[PDB]
Protein backbone atom coordinates (compact mmCIF):
# COMPACT_ATOMS: atom_id res chain seq x y z
CA UNK A 1 0.00 0.00 0.00
CA UNK A 2 3.09 2.19 0.58
CA UNK A 3 5.68 2.60 -1.71
CA UNK A 4 8.99 2.09 0.07
CA UNK A 5 12.11 4.93 -0.36
CA UNK A 6 15.18 3.27 -1.79
CA UNK A 7 18.44 4.65 -2.60
CA UNK A 8 18.43 6.27 -6.47
CA UNK A 9 21.38 8.44 -7.03
CA UNK A 10 24.48 9.78 -4.59
CA UNK A 11 26.10 12.16 -6.34
CA UNK A 12 29.43 13.37 -5.22
CA UNK A 13 30.07 17.00 -6.59
CA UNK A 14 32.67 17.86 -4.44
CA UNK A 15 34.64 15.65 -1.86
CA UNK A 16 32.49 17.63 1.24
CA UNK A 17 28.92 18.18 -0.72
CA UNK A 18 26.88 15.59 -1.79
CA UNK A 19 23.36 14.75 -3.29
CA UNK A 20 21.44 11.82 -2.33
CA UNK A 21 18.07 10.95 -3.60
CA UNK A 22 15.46 8.75 -2.22
CA UNK A 23 12.40 7.93 -4.27
CA UNK A 24 9.97 7.27 -4.17
CA UNK A 25 8.08 8.35 -1.15
CA UNK A 26 4.12 8.88 -0.27
CA UNK A 27 2.88 12.56 0.45
CA UNK A 28 3.21 13.67 3.58
CA UNK A 29 6.16 11.08 4.20
CA UNK A 30 9.08 12.66 2.63
CA UNK A 31 8.34 15.95 4.63
CA UNK A 32 8.79 14.02 8.09
CA UNK A 33 11.30 11.61 7.07
CA UNK A 34 13.37 14.51 5.81
CA UNK A 35 13.09 16.20 8.75
CA UNK A 36 13.27 12.87 10.98
CA UNK A 37 16.87 12.28 8.62
CA UNK A 38 18.07 15.77 9.05
CA UNK A 39 18.00 15.65 12.95
CA UNK A 40 19.43 12.51 13.32
CA UNK A 41 22.16 13.32 11.03
CA UNK A 42 23.12 16.55 13.22
CA UNK A 43 22.82 15.03 16.36
CA UNK A 44 24.30 11.58 15.93
CA UNK A 45 26.58 11.15 13.30
CA UNK A 46 29.86 10.01 15.01
CA UNK A 47 33.29 11.12 13.54
CA UNK A 48 37.01 10.84 14.39
CA UNK A 49 38.84 14.49 16.14
CA UNK A 50 41.92 16.03 18.46
CA UNK A 51 41.46 15.29 21.65
CA UNK A 52 44.57 15.78 23.42
CA UNK A 53 47.82 17.24 21.81
CA UNK A 54 51.85 17.03 24.21
CA UNK A 55 53.75 19.19 22.10
CA UNK A 56 57.71 19.14 23.11
CA UNK A 57 59.17 21.69 25.11
CA UNK A 58 55.88 23.47 26.28
CA UNK A 59 54.02 23.15 29.45
CA UNK A 60 50.50 24.76 28.85
CA UNK A 61 48.76 26.31 26.00
CA UNK A 62 49.09 29.52 27.48
CA UNK A 63 52.81 30.33 26.17
CA UNK A 64 54.88 30.90 22.91
CA UNK A 65 56.42 28.31 21.11
CA UNK A 66 60.03 29.40 19.65
CA UNK A 67 59.66 30.90 15.99
CA UNK A 68 56.82 29.90 15.32
CA UNK A 69 54.47 32.66 13.79
CA UNK A 70 51.48 31.69 15.83
CA UNK A 71 50.67 31.43 19.61
CA UNK A 72 50.13 27.57 21.15
CA UNK A 73 46.63 27.98 21.46
CA UNK A 74 46.35 28.90 17.43
CA UNK A 75 48.37 26.04 16.86
CA UNK A 76 45.45 24.25 19.32
CA UNK A 77 42.66 25.85 17.42
CA UNK A 78 43.65 25.03 14.06
CA UNK A 79 44.17 21.36 15.00
CA UNK A 80 40.49 21.44 16.61
CA UNK A 81 39.29 21.89 12.71
CA UNK A 82 41.45 18.84 11.22
CA UNK A 83 39.26 16.50 9.64
CA UNK A 84 40.70 13.25 9.36
CA UNK A 85 38.99 9.49 8.55
CA UNK A 86 40.55 6.94 10.93
CA UNK A 87 39.62 3.43 9.79
CA UNK A 88 39.71 0.23 12.50
CA UNK A 89 40.90 1.89 15.55
CA UNK A 90 39.24 4.31 17.75
CA UNK A 91 42.62 5.54 19.81
CA UNK A 92 45.19 6.60 17.17
CA UNK A 93 48.08 8.52 17.93
CA UNK A 94 49.63 10.57 15.18
CA UNK A 95 53.30 12.56 15.29
CA UNK A 96 53.99 15.66 13.29
CA UNK A 97 57.67 16.47 13.17
CA UNK A 98 58.82 19.63 11.03
CA UNK A 99 61.63 21.89 10.88
CA UNK A 100 63.04 24.99 8.49
CA UNK A 101 61.47 27.76 7.17
CA UNK A 102 57.40 26.85 5.61
CA UNK A 103 53.61 26.66 6.60
CA UNK A 104 53.37 23.42 8.55
CA UNK A 105 50.07 21.91 7.05
CA UNK A 106 48.43 18.74 7.50
CA UNK A 107 50.54 17.21 4.75
CA UNK A 108 53.34 16.82 7.30
CA UNK A 109 51.80 14.52 10.24
CA UNK A 110 54.01 10.81 10.04
CA UNK A 111 52.28 8.81 7.77
CA UNK A 112 50.15 5.37 9.30
CA UNK A 113 47.77 3.30 6.90
CA UNK A 114 45.09 3.38 9.75
CA UNK A 115 44.87 6.75 9.19
CA UNK A 116 44.14 9.38 6.30
CA UNK A 117 44.25 12.85 5.96
CA UNK A 118 41.01 14.54 3.87
CA UNK A 119 42.59 17.76 3.37
CA UNK A 120 46.23 18.17 2.57
CA UNK A 121 46.85 21.99 2.01
CA UNK A 122 45.16 22.51 6.10
CA UNK A 123 47.99 24.66 7.61
CA UNK A 124 48.41 23.58 11.41
CA UNK A 125 51.05 26.44 12.01
CA UNK A 126 54.04 28.91 10.09
CA UNK A 127 57.79 27.87 11.17
CA UNK A 128 59.51 31.37 10.47
CA UNK A 129 63.63 29.85 12.36
CA UNK A 130 65.39 27.29 10.14
CA UNK A 131 66.82 26.12 13.42
CA UNK A 132 62.79 25.90 14.58
CA UNK A 133 61.85 22.48 15.00
CA UNK A 134 58.53 21.34 16.19
CA UNK A 135 57.25 18.13 17.16
CA UNK A 136 54.00 17.06 18.71
CA UNK A 137 51.75 13.82 19.48
CA UNK A 138 47.93 14.29 19.07
CA UNK A 139 45.48 11.84 19.92
CA UNK A 140 42.51 11.26 17.93
CA UNK A 141 39.23 9.25 19.32
CA UNK A 142 36.45 8.16 17.57
CA UNK A 143 33.42 10.14 19.19
CA UNK A 144 29.74 11.32 18.34
CA UNK A 145 28.60 15.19 19.54
CA UNK A 146 30.86 17.65 21.26
CA UNK A 147 32.89 16.84 24.49
CA UNK A 148 34.36 20.18 25.75
CA UNK A 149 37.88 19.82 27.31
CA UNK A 150 36.40 20.89 31.07
CA UNK A 151 33.80 18.39 31.24
CA UNK A 152 35.58 15.19 30.01
CA UNK A 153 38.47 14.24 33.04
CA UNK A 154 41.63 11.71 33.21
CA UNK A 155 40.31 7.97 33.88
CA UNK A 156 42.51 8.32 37.66
CA UNK A 157 41.75 12.15 37.37
CA UNK A 158 45.69 12.42 37.39
CA UNK A 159 47.59 12.89 33.96
CA UNK A 160 51.00 14.66 33.43
CA UNK A 161 51.33 18.12 33.53
CA UNK A 162 53.24 19.11 31.32
CA UNK A 163 51.16 17.49 28.19
CA UNK A 164 47.47 17.59 28.96
CA UNK A 165 47.32 20.22 26.25
CA UNK A 166 43.09 19.28 25.81
CA UNK A 167 41.37 20.60 22.64
CA UNK A 168 37.84 20.70 22.55
CA UNK A 169 36.05 17.88 20.24
CA UNK A 170 33.61 18.29 17.95
CA UNK A 171 33.02 15.12 16.62
CA UNK A 172 29.93 15.54 13.91
CA UNK A 173 32.07 14.96 10.77
CA UNK A 174 28.48 16.80 8.78
CA UNK A 175 27.98 20.94 9.07
CA UNK A 176 25.14 21.57 6.76
CA UNK A 177 22.17 19.53 6.10
CA UNK A 178 19.09 20.62 3.45
CA UNK A 179 16.57 18.42 2.39
CA UNK A 180 13.75 19.04 -0.63
CA UNK A 181 10.63 17.23 -1.98
CA UNK A 182 10.26 17.57 -5.66
CA UNK A 183 7.70 15.96 -8.09
CA UNK A 184 8.86 13.12 -10.20
CA UNK A 185 7.36 12.25 -13.46
CA UNK A 186 6.62 8.66 -12.76
CA UNK A 187 4.73 7.32 -15.31
CA UNK A 188 2.92 5.03 -12.94
CA UNK A 189 1.53 7.54 -10.19
CA UNK A 190 1.10 11.19 -9.85
CA UNK A 191 1.23 11.84 -6.19
CA UNK A 192 4.71 10.09 -5.69
CA UNK A 193 7.82 12.78 -5.13
CA UNK A 194 11.53 12.39 -4.15
CA UNK A 195 13.61 13.69 -1.29
CA UNK A 196 16.68 14.65 -2.28
CA UNK A 197 18.97 15.58 0.91
CA UNK A 198 22.25 18.25 -0.16
CA UNK A 199 24.71 17.25 2.51
CA UNK A 200 27.92 18.90 2.96
CA UNK A 201 30.49 17.67 5.37
CA UNK A 202 33.98 18.03 6.35
CA UNK A 203 34.88 14.74 3.84
CA UNK A 204 35.77 12.16 6.66
CA UNK A 205 32.06 10.59 5.93
CA UNK A 206 30.32 8.78 3.68
CA UNK A 207 26.84 10.06 2.87
CA UNK A 208 25.59 6.52 2.10
CA UNK A 209 27.10 5.21 5.36
CA UNK A 210 25.69 8.35 7.16
CA UNK A 211 21.95 7.77 5.65
CA UNK A 212 22.28 4.33 6.51
CA UNK A 213 23.13 4.91 10.28
CA UNK A 214 20.63 7.72 11.06
CA UNK A 215 18.54 5.01 9.24
CA UNK A 216 19.01 2.24 11.55
CA UNK A 217 19.48 5.03 14.69
CA UNK A 218 15.76 5.73 14.01
CA UNK A 219 14.60 2.30 13.77
CA UNK A 220 16.35 1.24 16.71
CA UNK A 221 14.71 4.03 18.78
CA UNK A 222 11.27 2.99 17.20
CA UNK A 223 11.76 -0.54 18.31
CA UNK A 224 10.65 0.19 21.43
CA UNK A 225 7.14 1.98 20.58
CA UNK A 226 7.01 -1.26 18.42
CA UNK A 227 8.19 -3.64 21.02
CA UNK A 228 5.99 -2.37 24.21
CA UNK A 229 5.23 -3.90 27.53
CA UNK B 1 58.66 43.03 57.56
CA UNK B 2 58.34 41.42 54.29
CA UNK B 3 60.92 39.01 53.04
CA UNK B 4 59.68 37.05 50.08
CA UNK B 5 56.67 37.85 47.95
CA UNK B 6 55.57 35.45 45.08
CA UNK B 7 53.09 36.30 42.91
CA UNK B 8 51.01 33.59 40.77
CA UNK B 9 49.09 34.15 37.48
CA UNK B 10 46.22 31.80 36.85
CA UNK B 11 44.73 31.87 33.60
CA UNK B 12 41.13 29.80 33.32
CA UNK B 13 38.94 29.34 30.09
CA UNK B 14 35.08 31.02 30.28
CA UNK B 15 32.66 29.82 28.03
CA UNK B 16 29.63 31.02 27.12
CA UNK B 17 26.29 30.17 29.13
CA UNK B 18 22.98 30.13 30.11
CA UNK B 19 23.34 33.74 32.18
CA UNK B 20 26.20 35.37 30.51
CA UNK B 21 24.90 39.01 29.53
CA UNK B 22 25.29 39.29 25.72
CA UNK B 23 24.49 42.92 23.93
CA UNK B 24 25.03 44.33 20.71
CA UNK B 25 25.92 48.21 20.09
CA UNK B 26 22.74 49.37 20.30
CA UNK B 27 21.83 48.50 24.30
CA UNK B 28 20.21 45.46 23.30
CA UNK B 29 21.66 43.64 26.24
CA UNK B 30 20.15 40.07 27.15
CA UNK B 31 20.74 37.54 29.21
CA UNK B 32 21.53 33.63 27.84
CA UNK B 33 18.51 31.82 27.94
CA UNK B 34 19.54 28.38 27.02
CA UNK B 35 21.75 26.59 24.68
CA UNK B 36 19.45 25.60 21.78
CA UNK B 37 20.70 22.31 19.81
CA UNK B 38 22.27 23.00 16.24
CA UNK B 39 19.31 21.44 15.14
CA UNK B 40 16.09 22.42 16.67
CA UNK B 41 17.73 25.72 15.73
CA UNK B 42 15.14 27.57 12.68
CA UNK B 43 17.06 27.02 9.37
CA UNK B 44 16.87 28.73 5.62
CA UNK B 45 16.04 26.84 2.79
CA UNK B 46 19.76 26.00 2.35
CA UNK B 47 19.79 24.14 5.70
CA UNK B 48 21.70 26.74 6.59
CA UNK B 49 20.64 27.37 10.28
CA UNK B 50 21.02 30.59 12.82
Amino acid sequence: EFLKPRLVDIEQVSSTHAKVTLEPLERGFGHTLGNALRRILLSSMPGCAVTEVEIDGVLHEYSTKEGVQEDILEILLNLKGLAVRVQGKDEVILTLNKSGIGPVTAADITHDGDVEIVKPQHVICHLTDENASISMRIKVQRGRGYVPASTRIHSEEDERPIGRLLVDACYSPVERIAYNVEAARVEQRTDLDKLVIEMETNGTIDPEEAIRRAATILAEQLEAFVDLR
Amino acid sequence: GVLKIVKVYLAVKRRIQPGDKMAGRHGNKGVISKINPIEDMPYDENGTPV
